[PDB]
C-alpha cells in the first residue's frame, strides 16, 4: 500500500518534468531560430551601411 | 596631452603612409572582391534563417496530424468501454494541440 | 546516446539541406523555368490546333 | 501456461521492433538519396550561377 | 557553481566538435548498422526462448 502511495507521486512528479524538458527542447529551436535572425539583421545594416573607416 | 597629440602624429604619418600604397585600379577591384564574398555569405545566411520559416510548417503541420488521430483512437475505446485508453489519447492530443499553437505563434 | 536519436539528427540534418537548397534558389532567383513553361504548353496545344486542321 | 503467457508478449515486442529498424533502413537509403540530390544542386547553382568569382 | 558551469561550456563545446565530425552519409547508414547488430542480439534471446518452450 506504501509502494504504491510512493509510485504515482514519483510518477506525477517525473510526467511533469517530461513535459518542462519537452518545453525546452521546443524553446530552444524558437531560440536558435532568433539568434540566427538577429545575426543576419545585423550584418544587414553593417553591409548596407557605411559604419567604420 | 602632449603625448596623445604625438601619437596623432603617428596615425597621421601612417595614413600618408599607406595612401602612397593605394594603387588605383587594384584596390579599386579589391573593394569589388571584398563585396561579392560579403555577399554570397550574407545570402546564405538569410536563406538558413528562411528555411527555418519552412522548418516551422513541416513541425506544426506534423503536430496537428498526431493530434487528429489520438482523436479518432479515443471514439474507438469509447465504443469498446476503455476509459482509460480514451482518456489517455484526449490527454496526448492536447499536448500536441497547444505545441502547434505555439508553432503557429512562431510561424 | 542511442540509434534513435542519432536517426533524428541525421534526419534533421537532410531535411535541413532540402530546406538550404529552397533557399538557395530564391537567393539566385526563382522560377524562369515556370514562366517558360507555361507558354511552352500554351503553344503545344495551340500547335497542336493549327497543325491539325 | 506461464510461458505461453509470457513469451506471447515478447514476441509482439520483437516484432514491434523490427517493423521500427525496417522503417529507419527504408527511410535511410531515401534519405542519403535527396540529401545527395540537394547538396549537388546546391553546388550547381553557387558555382554555375552563384557571384563572387 | 562554477567548476559544474564550466563543465557545460566544455560539454557544450565537445557537442559541437562531434556534431561537427557527423556526416549524415556515413552516420546515418552507421546508426541503421547499430540496430541491426542490435537486433540479431535480440533474435538469439528468442531462438533460446523457443526452444526451452519446445
Amino acid at each position: 500500500a506504501q509502494q504504491r502511495t510512493m509510485s504515482e507521486n514519483l510518477r506525477r512528479n517525473l510526467a511533469a518534468l517530461e513535459a518542462k524538458i519537452s518545453e525546452a527542447k521546443t524553446k530552444k529551436n524558437m531560440l536558435q531560430a532568433r539568434a540566427k535572425a538577429a545575426k543576419a539583421n545585423a550584418e544587414l545594416q553593417q553591409t548596407l551601411g557605411g559604419l567604420g573607416t | 596631452a602632449l603625448f596623445d597629440r604625438l601619437g596623432r602624429v603617428v596615425r597621421a604619418n601612417l595614413n600618408d603612409l599607406v595612401s602612397k600604397a593605394e594603387d588605383p585600379e587594384k584596390v579599386l577591384e579589391q573593394a569589388v572582391i571584398d563585396m561579392q564574398e560579403d555577399l554570397v555569405q550574407l545570402r546564405q545566411a538569410v536563406a538558413r534563417t528562411i528555411a527555418e520559416e519552412k522548418r516551422t510548417e513541416q513541425r506544426l503541420n506534423q503536430d496537428t496530424q498526431e493530434a487528429k488521430k489520438w482523436e479518432d483512437r479515443a471514439k474507438l475505446a469509447l465504443t469498446n468501454g476503455e476509459e482509460n485508453l480514451a482518456r489517455e489519447a484526449l490527454a496526448r492530443k492536447k499536448s500536441l494541440t497547444d505545441t502547434a499553437a505555439a508553432y503557429q505563434t512562431q510561424l | 546516446s542511442s540509434a534513435t536519436s542519432a536517426f533524428e539528427r541525421m534526419e534533421n540534418k537532410v531535411l535541413d539541406m532540402e530546406a538550404t537548397s529552397q533557399a538557395a534558389g530564391e537567393l539566385a532567383g526563382f522560377g524562369i523555368e515556370n514562366q517558360f513553361a507555361q507558354l511552352e504548353a500554351s503553344s503545344g496545344v495551340e500547335d497542336e490546333l493549327a497543325a491539325l486542321k
